């Protein structure tokens, strides 16, 4: 259709000036991506290295890397052989080519959710709106079967089979693993994927704040001090 | 012994240009802008060169490079929307440079003013090409839509195009052409600024009344340099506030995509201060007459200093071509908040009025106006 | 009739020179008529002009005015470059006829 | 408000800088067409036929 | 007459330190100066940090 | 599900708003019209999104306070 | 007795190399300083949420 | 250039060292009524061409949002 | 070097300093020209050469 | 093209594809060399003539 639904502003936890991610969400958005997202979706930009002082240590990383299996090579005969995973090693892919992608979820391909966040209009919001408004198709408009209803998708006919629902994963901490919560979770997780970097751009920033804020009455000082000399000086007229 | 200030071959150049430069002791916050303005070109220089540090040029190498730089690379996500929300920074402070030069009657320098509208030339091919360097979606499709509406040119066009892009379409050839252009352009805008200040300096500096300022003048240390250090830190506030706060509130969404030749995007636009061009483009329904208007909107603001019907130089004094200057400004807002619209309803008429108004305020009314405050003032 | 005397008036208040000490003969952006103009005035009405722009500028430095009873008041703003200039065209426009035969 | 340049004078320097600025137009036209190889042109020119 | 020019009062302008005409200077000069310099100074040491 | 949804209570308490239910009228009357076998083109998606928009807006204005 | 902006311009200020010296002794003083009230103030905003804060559950 | 700039006959100018005067004085108390005179100067002639926009840019979003519904 | 060796970090940063370099080499070389136009050339007998000069 | 898997195919990609992509590469080299030769003769001349006493 030619209209579309805007997605509505949550209140998160980092939707402040100077507050920072909550990284036991994005360790728990993590996890939401591992046993449930990455069977369709690829991560080529994020490794096991980005995860360490961030929600793991290097030993859980390292852990996690070698629970999974990379193909490296090739060997002193040629051949390619199948190694346990490194901390450097990227996220694995799920299809090693697109056609094979496109082939697997019935002509539409899974996007790259390593900027996803920063690719559509909303942020996060539409992510979690997309996944928490899967709703039946209204009268007067008939869905094809493999194609599924979000008003939030453009079209609002979406080919991604509804991938979240209650207790769909089990969490280590214990908390609660409803709908909303791991679409919480997986929401905060894509936002630190797509900007790795805010933690520390907004420390940074905080820091910016306080020094400009020093120092913009004193260079103002400084120049209204040096301009003194003429925005108090007297001018005379005497013609004889 | 001797002053080794004016008397050093070397330093007598700076002595002449920066330290005992006679200025007008009146002019406004508004003449630093300029000043700013090479000093956001300077920065963009740096931080490109840094850029220049870890980017490949190449279709299958550019999206992943620029990723590596905003993830790998210590800090060089601050370099690269650094990089990006200075050359916003630089072409606010070219509008606001080049809406001084034209409220206060600064276009009298009639060297001056030409170089300086080929440096505005120069600035923006730079930054079109800048912003295609990344290739993006809306960096690969933009490209295409400027190329295509550069085709549109009868008889050479053609011709042209396939010899800008080296191939039949945009690929590597076009992104590493691009990639060396806009390394190479800022230090011809550089050389070219340099003439700028040459050409000022050999005519001498304009104030805000328009009046003859050798009466009071004042050397440029100690007043303006602090004038401009202050101007200086307020635009690193700014610059800053933008990259550490907000660093995508200018920029596209679409282009953290890769880019796809199949596919297109909904909607296709250039960025903020190509918008109120692509406006103006698009109101004409002839596309060889649409190229014409674009590049003749640009002429004639390089035309302004021959429309001067007026004794007065700065618009200070006259308030019915400081309306219509406002209602300008005004228009400009208009096609820039227009261009980045689709063609629906009622954008069509409103940007074919604002187009309208816009090249009839600049030819037809601001004479006009200068003929009647000059009747009514019994100048003539 | 009196309606665009003091129309004019109020355009002469409006456009703000007179705020400054500034007469109208003053705020003419010079060029090289009004050069020769200002180069074959009296030195009293030159030291007057120059010290009225001097002072002018000194105002718009500070981004001040001059009080109300101290503005340039439309009956006593005397026209002084108005002769040295029409027969500084006059003259100009002899030079131009004579050279265009 | 070029209506200084209408006179006697000024046609008779018209007049005769007619026949230089068209031999000057001459030369860029020849120029123009050589060192872009027109297929408009040389192909009328007689010994040139060899390259098209 | 050169002998009938006056300085215009600046007591609107000077510090609250040299306002009375009728003690000496140079007792205040060194304060002045120093919260002058000190304001550079601390200017100095933001920039360079 | 013996965990329950607290997504799903947030929205059954913002259905006892006014814009909401307006617009749950408003969707009535079209789908029972389109429903009646009027063969036309005409589709009920503008009443969804202006329902959804007024429920969602609810659900934004206090869905973070109940999750952890 | 005079002020300490006075003894402060006569020992510190009235010479151009120790003013330079001691602007870059509080320039290091401020830096370390500043670093540390920084740190400590967005440390303040964000309780439980950064990695400083969580890494005990975990570290082991 | 200086020293033939121009040529000024019995001007006397007065000026204070920037270390026996105020940097800010009375700042606020001659400052707030000067800023609100040039603002009497200028609003009328800066403000009602952005007025006007502000509501070219609502009637044409209005005029936006309006067009895409259903009926008729 | 960017790291251990030469490698791809250094290949792209050597490509931005030969890129950058000539054209701090052309205004050094205006400098040059400059220094040089202060006090005149020199001739190969190595005497003053104001007696003639075209 | 500056990476290391894609620079010695770059440089025979010029040599071999673009046109005359090889007289601009083999230019760029031996003017280079001409250069050296230039500037050698240039130092050696301002050693012979006296000319550093600017
Ligand atoms: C109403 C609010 C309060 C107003 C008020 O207190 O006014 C006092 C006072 C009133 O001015 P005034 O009565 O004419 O007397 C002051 C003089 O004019 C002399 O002061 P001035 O107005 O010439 O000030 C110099 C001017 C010099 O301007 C610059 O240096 C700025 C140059 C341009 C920067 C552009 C950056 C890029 C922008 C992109 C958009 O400074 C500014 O424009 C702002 C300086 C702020 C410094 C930091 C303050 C914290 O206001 C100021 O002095 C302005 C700054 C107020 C803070
Ligand atoms: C803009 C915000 C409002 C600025 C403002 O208040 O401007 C008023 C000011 C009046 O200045 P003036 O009349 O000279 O002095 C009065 C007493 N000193 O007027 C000014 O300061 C005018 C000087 C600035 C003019 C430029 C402002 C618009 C910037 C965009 C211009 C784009 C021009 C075209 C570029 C593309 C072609
Ligand atoms: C009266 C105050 C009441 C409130 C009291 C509080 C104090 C406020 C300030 C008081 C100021 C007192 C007077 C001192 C200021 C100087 C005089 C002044 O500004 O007067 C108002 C001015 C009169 O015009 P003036 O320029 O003086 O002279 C014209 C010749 N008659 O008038 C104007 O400039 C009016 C300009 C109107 C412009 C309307 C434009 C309409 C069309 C806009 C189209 C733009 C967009 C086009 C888009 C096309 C495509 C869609
Ligand atoms: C080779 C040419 C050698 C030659 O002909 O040398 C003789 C020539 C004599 O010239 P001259 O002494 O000036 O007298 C002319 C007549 N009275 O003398 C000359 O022509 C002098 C030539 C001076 C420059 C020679 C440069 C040779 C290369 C030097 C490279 C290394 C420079 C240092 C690098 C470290
Ligand atoms: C296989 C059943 C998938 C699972 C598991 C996940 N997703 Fe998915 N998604 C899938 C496909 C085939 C597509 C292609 C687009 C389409 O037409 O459906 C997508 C798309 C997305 C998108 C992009 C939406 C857009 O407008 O571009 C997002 C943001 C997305 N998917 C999110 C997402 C998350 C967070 C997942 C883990 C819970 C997840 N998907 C799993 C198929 C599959
Ligand atoms: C010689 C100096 C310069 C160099 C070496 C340079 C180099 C680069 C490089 C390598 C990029 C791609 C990096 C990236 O964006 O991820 C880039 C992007 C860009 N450059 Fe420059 N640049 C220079 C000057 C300028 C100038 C003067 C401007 C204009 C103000 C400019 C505008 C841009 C823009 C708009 C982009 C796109 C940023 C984006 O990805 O959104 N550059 N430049
Ligand atoms: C590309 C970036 C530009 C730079 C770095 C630049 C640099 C400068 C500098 C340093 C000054 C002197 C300081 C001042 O008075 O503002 C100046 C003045 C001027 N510039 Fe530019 N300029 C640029 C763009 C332009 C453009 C595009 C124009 C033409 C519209 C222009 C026309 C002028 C004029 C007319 C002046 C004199 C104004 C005056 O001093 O009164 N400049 N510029
Ligand atoms: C980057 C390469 C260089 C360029 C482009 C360059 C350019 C020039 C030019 C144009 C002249 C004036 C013309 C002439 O006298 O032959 C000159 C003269 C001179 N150069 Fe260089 N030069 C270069 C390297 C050097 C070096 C390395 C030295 C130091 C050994 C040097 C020292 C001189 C001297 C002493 C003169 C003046 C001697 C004379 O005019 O009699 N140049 N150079």
């Amino acid at each position: 259709s030619d209209l579309e639904l805007h997605p509505p502003s949550y209140p998160w936890s980092h939707r402040g000036l100077l507050s920072s991610l909550d990284h036991t969400s994005i360790r728990r958005g993590f996890q939401v991506y591992k046993q449930v997202c990455s069977s369709c979706h690829s991560m080529d930009y994020v490794a096991y290295r980005h995860l360490v002082g961030v929600c793991y240590t290097e030993e859980e990383a390292k852990a996690l890397a070698e629970e999974v299996e990379v193909q490296d090579g090739p060997n002193d005969d040629g051949e390619m052989f199948m190694r346990p995973g490194k901390l450097s090693d990227y996220f694995p892919k799920p299809y090693p080519n697109p056609e094979a992608a496109r082939a697997a979820n019935n002509g539409a391909l899974p996007p790259d959710l390593s900027y996803i966040v920063r690719a559509r209009h909303g942020g996060e919001d539409y992510v979690f709106s997309l996944l928490t408004g899967y709703c039946e198709p209204p009268t007067g408009v008939s869905l094809r079967e493999g194609l599924y209803f979000n008003p939030y998708f453009p079209g609002q006919a979406i080919g991604m089979a509804p991938p979240i629902y209650t207790e769909v994963l089990e969490y280590d901490d214990g908390t609660p693993a409803t709908m909303s919560q791991v679409a919480k979770d997986v929401a905060t997780f894509l936002r630190w994927a797509s900007e790795p970097e805010h933690d520390h751009r907004k420390r940074m920033g905080l820091k910016m704040l306080l020094m400009m804020g020093l120092l913009l009455p004193l260079t103002y000082a400084m120049k209204r001090h040096k301009w003194s000399v003429l925005k108090s000086r007297k001018l005379a007229y005497r013609p004889p | 012994m001797t002053n080794m200030r004016k008397t050093h071959p070397l330093f007598k150049i700076i002595n002449h240009s920066f330290i005992d430069l006679p200025a007008p002791s009146n002019i406004s916050s508004w003449w630093n802008f300029g000043s700013l303005l090479g000093v956001c070109l300077m920065v963009q220089i740096i931080t490109g060169l840094f850029l220049a540090m870890h980017y490949t040029s190449d279709t299958m190498t550019a999206f992943s490079s620029v990723t590596h730089i905003c993830r790998d690379v210590n800090y060089g996500w601050l370099i690269r929307y650094m990089h990006a929300n200075g050359a916003s920074m630089f072409f606010i402070c070219l509008f606001l440079h080049v809406g001084r030069g034209l409220y206060y009657g600064s276009y009298t320098f009639m060297e001056t003013w030409n170089i300086g509208v080929l440096l505005l030339f120069a600035v923006m091919a730079t930054a079109f090409m800048g912003y295609v360097l990344p290739w993006g979606q809306m960096s690969f499709w933009g490209a295409t839509v400027i190329t295509n509406l550069l085709s549109a040119i009868p008889y050479i066009g053609t011709t042209l195009v396939e010899w800008i892009w080296g191939g039949f379409s945009v690929d590597k050839a076009t992104l590493t052409r691009f990639f060396a252009f806009h390394f190479i352009l800022p230090f011809i805008i550089a050389a070219l600024a340099i003439v700028h200040l040459l050409f000022l300096h050999e005519t001498g500096s304009n104030n805000p009344t328009g009046l003859n300022s050798d009466a009071d003048k004042i050397p440029f240390h100690p007043y303006y340099t602090i004038k401009d250090i202050l101007g200086i830190l307020i635009m690193f506030l700014i610059l800053m506030t933008l990259v550490l706060f907000f660093p995508d509130m200018l920029g596209d969404p679409d282009n953290y995509m890769p880019a796809n030749p199949l596919n297109t995007p909904p909607h296709i636009k250039p960025e903020w201060y190509f918008l109120f061009a692509y406006a103006i483009l698009r109101s004409i329904p002839n596309k060889l007459g649409g190229v014409l208007a674009l590049i003749l909107s640009i002429l004639i603001l390089a035309l302004m200093p021959f429309l001067h019907t007026s004794k007065q130089r700065s618009l200070m004094f006259r308030p019915i071509t400081q309306i219509l200057y406002w209602i300008l400004v005004a228009n400009l807002l208009i096609l820039t908040w227009i261009g980045g619209q689709p063609v629906e309803h009622p954008f069509i008429i409103i940007g074919q009025l604002a187009s309208i108004s816009y090249f009839s305020i600049i030819l037809i009314l601001m004479p006009i106006s200068g003929i009647i405050e000059d009747k009514m003032l019994k100048l003539y | 009739s009196k309606w665009l005397d003091g129309f004019r008036k109020w355009y002469y208040n409006a456009a703000g020179f007179n705020k400054l000490g500034l007469m109208r003969d003053d705020t003419l952006h010079e060029t090289e008529d009004v050069k020769e103009a200002i180069r074959r005035l009296p030195e009293d009405l030159y030291n007057d002009r120059m010290f009225r722009i001097k002072r002018a500028l000194d105002l718009t430095m500070r981004h001040q005015i001059l009080p109300k009873d101290q503005w340039t008041k439309y009956e006593e703003d005397k026209f002084y470059l108005e002769p040295y200039l029409k027969e500084v065209i006059r003259e100009r426009k002899e030079r131009e006829e004579w050279a265009k035969k | 408000m070029l209506s200084r340049f209408l006179g006697p004078r000024y046609r008779e320097l018209a007049r005769n800088w007619i026949p230089t600025a068209g031999m000057w137009g001459t030369v860029g036209a020849v120029g123009l067409v050589w060192a872009t190889d027109w297929r408009l042109i040389l192909d009328w020119v007689p010994y040139i036929n060899g390259k098209f | 007459s050169h002998t009938d020019v006056k300085v215009p009062d600046f007591s609107d302008y000077r510090r609250a330190e040299v306002l009375d005409s009728t003690k000496s200077s140079k007792e205040s000069s060194e304060a002045r100066k120093g919260f002058s310099y000190l304001v550079t100074a601390t200017t100095t040491v933001g920039v360079a940090y | 599900e013996e965990l329950v949804d607290p997504l799903t209570t947030v929205r059954e308490h913002c259905e006892q708003l006014e814009k909401c239910v307006k617009a749950r009228e408003r969707l009535e009357l079209c789908d029972n019209r389109v429903s009646s076998r009027s063969q036309t083109e005409e589709d009920c998606t503008e009443e969804l999104f202006d329902f959804l928009h007024a429920r969602d807006h609810c659900v934004a204005h206090k869905l973070f306070k109940n999750l952890k | 007795s005079p002020t300490i902006p006075s003894r402060l311009y006569s020992l510190l200020f009235r010479r151009t190399s120790t003013f330079a010296l001691t602007i870059a002794v509080g320039a290091l003083f401020f830096e370390r300083a500043f670093d540390q009230g920084a740190d400590a103030i967005y440390e303040h905003i964000n309780e439980g949420k950064l990695w400083k804060h969580i890494k005990h559950k975990y570290e082991n | 250039e200086f020293g033939n700039l121009a040529r000024i006959r019995h001007v006397i100018s007065y000026s204070l060292s920037p270390f026996e005067q105020r940097a800010f004085p009375s700042y606020f108390s001659k400052g707030i009524p000067n800023v609100l005179r040039r603002t009497r100067e200028r609003i009328l002639r800066v403000a009602p061409p952005f007025v006007v926009v502000y509501l070219i840019y609502t009637w044409g979003n209005q005029e936006f949002e309006q067009s895409k519904r259903k009926n008729p």
